[PDB]
RNA sequence: GGCUGACUGGGCCCUUGAACGCAAGGGGCCCAGGCGGGAAACCGGGGCCUAGAGAACGCUCGUGCCCCCACCAGUGGGGGCC
RNA sequence: UCGUUGCGGGUCCGCUUACCCGCCGCAAGGCGGGGACAGCGGCAGGCGGGCUGUUCGGCUGGGGCGGCACA
RNA sequence: CUCGGCUUAGUUUUGCCGGGGGAACGCGCCGGCCACUGGCCGGCAAGGCUAAGCACGUCCCGAGUCCGAUAGCGCACUAGUA
RNA sequence: GCGGGGAAAGGAAACAUCUUAGUACCCGCAGGAAGGGAAGCCAACAGGGACCCCCUGAGUAGGGGCGACCGAAAGGGGGAUAGCCCAAACCAAAUCCUCGCGGGACAACCGUGGGGAGAUGUGGGGCUUGGGCCCGGGCAACCGCCGGCGGGCGGUAGCCGAA
């Protein structure tokens, strides 16, 4: 069984010093340094590695030593390595006309700020929201209606 | 830190903005005649990028910048760069003769002599005639190198 | 510092002035050719060297000049809220580079847009040069930063068998190299 | 004749609003602080009594060794409670 | 008013290449006049039913005028 | 940075467009909910691409506490027909 | 699906800011999906680690004639998993396209000759675990091009199938 790196979830100032345990992206570089492994060969290996992470979590460390001791020993199959195995790049038609050049991703605004944040983005998903009528758009007016709900039901 | 605006205040009539001074034809192809025994003899660059980073880098002993480059803000740095880093440089009228005269099969907009194998003396007395010229001008004197 | 550090010098302090000098004469005669003209070489050749250009077979530079200003809002001739009847100030989301780059596509049928830049001003028009590749041209298809646009395709036998060749041959080796430590 | 109680911080009650929901406003009875008149009792929280009366948002002023402004401290500024 | 708006000479005078206007010319360019004014874009103030959206309360011996019997 | 405008939960603080002004360079530059200063922390804009996992229904297959010729699609039929 | 232009009716028990709604509709442009995507990020001194989509955070913060009403994000749980390139530093034509002939799985490519691009820079190199530059050691080097040969499976007609 491949192991699967286990990191710290961020403790917020909200939470007040709770604090659990979460899978993370991939493996450290610090801790496949301690196995003796770099990025290219743990990910020839198959394992998930992010070399952006600096934490390195004892925990992952055995669980490597012991998945890569079993490797060697022959005990146990790598999956196939986490690199590209296929690459397609479609044609790309008309990029100025919907704004996928430099000026038009600056108009769109994804230059400054993020894809979830844009206005078009925003647009498109509150448009999803109201069709669907999903978690908040499936009543209009729903707050304002909790609103006036409690203060007579709490007076 | 030659400040263009004073070195390119006065252009000249039918030339681009920064042609300084007027070379005459037999001073052009004296200079393209050196570029060719440096060529085949001692040692020379062809091409902005190159002739910029050698007139940087020290190891050039006389530059020649054409006056057809069609875009001039191609090559408008480089007699800033000869006048700051105190290089001889003379003109001349065709990137193409002088893509020739660096031996390859494409016009060059400037080109330097890195050693002049058997075109010292010559080097010299060009350089001589462009610094009388640069008199007549009223730039200062660019002496060899 | 490469000659291109030298050349971007035009478009800023220490050059400004010289450069609009020439560029007063420059605009006269851009002035009075058609909107759209396609040039030899970019007027800003390491501006057009960050954004990709090269002077290969099938590579287009446009030269485009348009109008500056808000674009031409209407007022309404219909019942409207006031909110909604301004004409002044009110401006299109769209950039008029965009708009450059759109009128260069128009006028070159079948290449594609790679990128543009701003160029020059003066009191009434804006100047953009517009970048197109040929995604037929033999020359584009193959380049490394055209293939993003003209298409690519790697048949997925190939660069499977390539990483599982890769993989083995690491194992292969770690079995060597690295158990002994692993295990001490 | 002497004064400023047309007082500071609070509470309860009556009326507006009958029995019977319900603003603002107005009146009465008090507790504490500190006063004025008076020998004292006692009275004084405007006018002998019943009329002269104005929500939200916003602004302004008074007040507090007052609270907050986004990793921490400071400065300017902003907001908050009465 | 900001920009277009440049070049000289002592806020003012001059100049033309900008720009504008007309003529010739397929075009290239030439001629003449004006000229850094005008025009043009942005901003700001004034006039502005030319055009757009609206509001024109209630009680009431029917509605309206009146009155406020509207606090 | 400033002015006008559209937009945004973005509020002295969202994104963008237009007019005007307009940097630095890794000893630098950017961000940490008003601005600046100091500390601390996090990064390197203004170039390009990228599978999988997600939308849809002309079409193909399956199912149905659905309707059953005034119902069900306007059309069970020489219906988008006369 | 992407970019742009863009209302009113109605609601607010009138109505203008507002909402309706970046909707209806219009113009333009793609794919079998599109768009997004690889930290000038988020956090808060403890740490996450590209992106999209689903559940939640949450009608919370916040916006608003602070009215009607509008309305996130971080974080957590899942589906899925993937990382790279252009320019520049340094070298300076070592490069690419086309065609003729010979060879070469009908290919790539190799030899040769002509033409075109290319010093205004083809190509090499480089991509945060920054790089260039200098020195030393080692291959498990690394990175690309073609899809020929063989095999398996599935689809586009069908065949058999008890009493
Ligand atoms: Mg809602
Ligand atoms: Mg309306
Ligand atoms: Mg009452
Ligand atoms: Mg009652
Ligand atoms: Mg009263
Ligand atoms: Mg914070
Ligand atoms: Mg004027
Ligand atoms: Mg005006
Ligand atoms: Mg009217
Ligand atoms: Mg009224
Ligand atoms: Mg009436
Ligand atoms: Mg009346
Ligand atoms: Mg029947
Ligand atoms: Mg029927
Ligand atoms: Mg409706
Ligand atoms: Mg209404
Ligand atoms: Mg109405
Ligand atoms: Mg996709
Ligand atoms: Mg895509
Ligand atoms: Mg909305
Ligand atoms: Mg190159
Ligand atoms: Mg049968």
């Amino acid at each position: 069984m491949i192991p699967k790196p286990v990191v710290q979830v961020p403790r917020s100032i909200k939470s007040g010093g709770v604090t659990k345990w979460k899978e993370g992206r991939g493996f450290s570089l610090g801790e496949l340094k301690e196995v003796g492994l770099n990025a290219e060969q743990a990910r020839l290996l198959g394992l998930p590695v992010d070399t952006r992470r600096d934490s390195v979590w004892p925990q992952n460390v055995e669980a490597l030593r012991k998945w890569l001791i079993e490797v060697l020993e022959g005990k146990a199959t790598p999956p196939e390595p986490t690199l590209p195995k296929v690459v397609k790049v479609k044609r790309k038609r008309g990029r100025a006309f919907r704004g996928l050049t430099s000026a038009g991703r600056r108009s769109r605004g994804l230059i400054s700020t993020r894809f979830r944040e844009t206005h078009n983005y925003k647009f498109k998903k509150k448009a999803k929201e109201r069709r669907l009528k999903k978690r908040h758009e499936a009543t209009k007016g729903l707050g304002n209606v909790l609103r006036i709900s409690r203060i007579i039901n709490e007076s | 830190t030659i400040d263009p605006k004073t070195f390119y205040a006065n252009p000249l009539p039918g030339k681009p903005f920064y042609v300084r001074f007027e070379v005459p034809s037999d001073v052009a192809e004296k200079a393209l005649e050196i570029l060719s025994i440096a060529r085949q003899t001692g040692k020379i660059k062809k091409g902005t990028n190159e002739t910029t980073k050698a007139v940087e880098r020290g190891l050039a002993k006389l530059v020649l910048i054409a006056e057809d480059v069609d875009p001039p803000e191609v090559v408008a740095h480089l007699p800033l760069l000869c006048e700051e880093k105190k290089v001889p440089y003379v003109y001349v009228p065709s990137k193409e003769k002088l893509g020739k005269a660096a031996g390859i099969n494409v016009a060059a907009a400037a080109a330097v002599v890195i050693e002049a194998g058997q075109a010292a003396g010559e080097l010299e007395a060009l350089v001589n005639k462009i610094n009388e010229i640069r008199a007549k001008h009223g730039l200062n004197a660019i002496p060899v190198r | 510092p490469s000659a291109y550090q030298y050349m971007a010098m035009w478009y800023r302090k220490v050059g400004r002035e010289v450069h609009e000098r020439l560029m007063r004469s420059v605009l006269i005669k851009w002035r009075k050719e058609p909107a759209i003209v396609r040039v030899e070489r970019p007027f800003r050749l390491e501006r057009a060297r960050k954004l990709g250009y090269k002077p290969k077979q099938g590579v287009v530079v446009a030269r485009v000049r348009l109008i500056r200003g808000p674009f031409n809002r209407r007022r309404p001739d219909s019942g409207r809220r006031p909110k909604r009847m301004g004409v002044y100030g009110i401006t299109a989301w769209k950039s008029w580079r965009q708009v450059a780059e759109e009128r260069a596509a128009r006028k070159f049928p079948g290449l594609e847009v790679l990128n543009s830049y701003w160029v020059a001003d003066d009191g009434i028009y804006r100047y953009f040069e517009v970048i197109l590749i040929d995604c037929n041209q033999p020359t584009i298809q193959r380049d490394p930063l055209y293939s993003g646009i003209c298409g690519r395709e790697v048949p997925r036998r190939r660069l499977a068998r390539r990483l599982r060749e890769r993989q083995r041959k690491l194992i292969e080796h770690l079995k060597k190299t690295l158990l002994p430590k692993l295990k001490g």
